């Protein structure tokens, strides 16, 4: 079963980096969400 | 999350045009006719005027 090579390697060698704990959402998306409760 | 969030804007525009509304209702003159007469009349015949008017 599982091959644990999946091709999204693409992206954490130099487009990202390891080990930093990004956020899931940019913070303008969370205000933008906010404001668009009122 | 109530929807008193999102009704600020329109309760306040609709207190505003009634408060327009109420004041114009009262305040504005409702008579029509506004006859007026010159400055040559014998002010005592210009009575006679308005009153047969």
């Amino acid at each position: 079963p599982a091959p644990s090579a999946n091709p999204a390697k693409i992206f954490i060698r130099r487009f990202f980096s390891a080990g930093v704990a990004k956020n899931v959402v940019s913070y303008s998306n969370v205000m933008a969400a906010q404001r668009a409760m009122e | 999350n109530t929807p008193l969030q999102a009704i600020g804007v329109p309760v306040a525009l609709y207190d505003a045009l009634m408060a327009r509304a109420i004041d114009s209702a009262d305040g504005t003159p409702n008579s029509k006719w506004l006859v007026t007469a010159s400055r040559d009349l014998d002010d005592g015949q210009a009575k006679e005027v308005k009153e047969g008017i």
